[PDB]
């Protein structure tokens, strides 16, 4: 049982490391996508402004 | 994007210039037309005054 408990603790620590790494990975991906989506929204709003400028003629 | 904005603005400017040339041509045409009307009125006035002087 001592051997089994030590093995179990090692694998549990491995899984904890895994969840931590995945949490950083998802936080970074989310930030990158937030920046890109803001870029897209800005592009769309500027395009709407352009469209009204051409209609103004 | 930004290039589209400025290019469209320059186009807008070209269109205003074209309308400006049209307006200048139309103003000169209006001046010439006013001169033509004045000349035609003087011409008819001269023709009948000449006819009257000939009768006298």
């Amino acid at each position: 049982l001592s051997d089994k408990l030590k093995e179990a603790e090692t694998r549990a620590e491995f899984a904890e490391r895994s969840v931590t790494k995945l949490e950083k990975s998802i936080d970074d991906l989310e930030d990158e996508l937030y920046a890109q989506k803001l870029k897209y929204k800005a592009i769309s709003e500027e395009l709407d402004h352009a469209l009204n400028d051409m209609t103004s003629i | 994007m930004d290039a589209i904005k400025k290019k469209m603005q320059m186009l807008k400017l070209d269109k205003e210039n074209a309308l400006d040339r049209a307006e200048q041509a139309e103003a000169d045409k209006k001046a010439a037309e006013d001169r033509s009307k004045q000349l035609e009125d003087e011409l008819v006035s001269l023709q009948k005054k000449l006819k009257g002087t000939e009768d006298e």
